[PDB]
């Protein structure tokens, strides 16, 4: 998943 | 002599957007403190600092009265510290959690709201009875000693  | 344990429930809530933002923000979130059913950890509860991905603007967000929340639009989930300060003089002063505010679940349709609970028990050891007495009226429970 898209993270940061 | 006197160990008392009580919960704090940790949680959040994203969901995609029917659109993005200007910025590029795909999800909506929130992510809360809170006692469990009807217990109010208020009384025990000074603040709760939610820190956020330096991303975002002022990060270090405080709140000193519930709802001990922070609520934001973002791109990407992130690993948030989160401090919960007691009403106490002596150790410990608070605790530490490191809360992972994700966006996708898999298994779950994006468009579909996804939530997350996290049921925290913390363990007192020979608490202060003003503090014991704060504990207790959140729904704290005096257990075996130790």
């Amino acid at each position: 998943a898209a993270r940061k | 002599q006197c160990t008392v344990q009580v919960r704090l429930e940790l949680g959040h809530r994203a969901q995609l957007r029917k659109k993005p933002t200007t910025e590029g923000f795909t999800h909506d979130w929130m992510v809360f403190v809170r006692g469990p059913e009807q217990c109010d950890i208020q009384h025990f509860v000074e603040k709760v600092v939610f820190w956020l991905h330096d991303s975002f603007p002022k990060p270090r967000r405080v709140c000193k009265e519930p709802p001990y929340k922070v609520e934001e639009s973002g791109y990407a989930g992130f690993i948030m510290p989160i401090e919960v300060h007691f009403k106490n003089k002596e150790e410990p002063r608070k605790v530490c959690f490191t809360y992972d505010l994700f966006l996708n679940l898999e298994g779950n349709p994006p468009v579909n709201p996804l939530n997350h609970l996290r049921c925290e028990k913390l363990t007192f050891n020979n608490p202060t009875t003003e503090f014991r007495y704060k504990l207790l009226r959140a729904g704290g429970v005096m257990v075996m000693p130790e």
